[PDB]
């Protein structure tokens, strides 16, 4: 139900807590804004910008394909520049594509006691990872990152289903810790293991 | 641990310049 078709859209990268955009229900990382007021948001241009300036404290209507729920949903969002922060919507975007978004992500585990997955605040079963500030696109890629991070502290960033919310956290992989492996939890990759439909 | 106002730059998908809209 994407008028116009393509997987083409604007992922959103950020959602400033009380801007027009978190009203709206606007998701980092999950959300792809693929249309606004049926205008098909399928090319890197002024659209969506110019859009939004024409449409100052008016409601505009855009069509989202989630990532999470791999679901397309519309959501009435008014930019503004009246709710104290800056930018009409309070988001950040990167011109994108949806398909094959919501397979890099790692389902944690069971999480062993005092092990560097335990002190970074992993939470058993409900966290996924899904990234860190270099490219992971298999599955090998978070096991890579963490080799190479050995005794090092590693940004990720981490979903919880039970919040449903996103986070950073700080793990420092060690080998020496006590028990097997670096992390000391187990890590799920796969359709078994992406965040719950 | 943060939690706020997070650029989650971390898609290798993302092909466009990062705007603030
Ligand atoms: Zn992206």
């Amino acid at each position: 139900e994407i008028p116009g078709g393509g997987t083409e859209g604007y992922h959103v990268l950020r959602v400033q807590e009380n801007s027009p955009g978190h009203r709206a229900g606007l998701e980092p990382f999950f959300d792809f804004i693929v249309s606004i007021n049926g205008s098909r948001l399928n090319k890197d241009n002024d659209t969506l910008k110019d859009l939004l300036k024409a449409n100052v404290e008016k409601p505009v209507k855009m069509l989202i394909y989630s990532s999470k729920t791999l679901e397309l949903r519309e959501a009435s969002v008014t930019p503004s520049n009246l709710w104290g922060g800056q930018g009409l919507l309070g988001v950040s975007i990167r011109f994108c594509s949806f398909d094959g978004a919501n397979e890099n992500v790692w389902h944690v585990l069971e999480v062993e006691s005092n092990s560097p997955a335990a002190l970074a605040g992993l939470r058993p079963h409900s966290d996924y990872i899904i990234g860190a500030d270099t490219v992971m696109n298999e599955s090998e890629d978070l096991f890579s990152l963490i080799e190479t991070h050995e005794a090092k502290p590693l940004k990720l960033y981490v979903y919880n289903t039970d919040t449903d919310n996103c986070r950073e956290v700080i793990i420092t992989p060690n080998s020496a810790w006590g028990g097997e492996g670096s992390l000391g939890c187990g890590i799920g990759y796969g359709y078994l293991h992406r965040i719950p439909t | 641990t943060r939690y706020e106002n997070i650029t989650f730059n971390c898609c290798n998908h993302c092909q466009g310049e990062l705007i603030a809209l």
